[PDB]
């Protein structure tokens, strides 16, 4: 299953699951730097 | 690098949803328009009284300017 597994099936895979998605996200701390899920939303899209 | 230098911030979390999770214009009737209208009450008190008081000046001044150029027969009555 692992010998099966080439790059291009690996775009395909995981823009399956990661492209444009909306993630969930969990910030713990002194987070002040690190902001907006708009912003984060994002980055979930364009190379 | 203006964001992490702001202030000293402690135990206060945050849930936020995704926009695709959730409506663009939520409850417009049941809280939207109320609260348009809490806030049109509250402000109409200050602000709208001084605009009316000055629309009277307006509508007075404006009108008296018109009295004072017709005119008053008790000139003429004797101008025989």
């Amino acid at each position: 299953r692992i010998s099966a597994v080439d790059a291009r099936m690996v775009r395909d895979v995981c823009s399956k699951y990661i492209y444009d998605k909306c993630p969930a996200l969990a910030a713990v701390g002194p987070i002040e730097q690190l902001l907006d899920y708009n912003r984060i939303r994002s980055g979930m899209y364009w190379i | 690098i203006h964001f992490g230098n702001l202030a000293r911030v402690r135990h206060i979390i945050t849930y936020s949803l995704s926009p695709f999770e959730q409506r663009a214009i939520p409850n417009i009737f049941s809280d939207a328009l109320p609260n348009v209208w809490r806030r049109f009450s509250s402000q109409v008190f200050k602000v709208a009284p001084p605009f009316l008081g000055a629309y009277l000046l307006y509508s007075w001044g404006t009108q008296e300017f018109e009295r004072l150029k017709r005119k008053n027969p008790a000139d003429y009555e004797n101008d025989q």
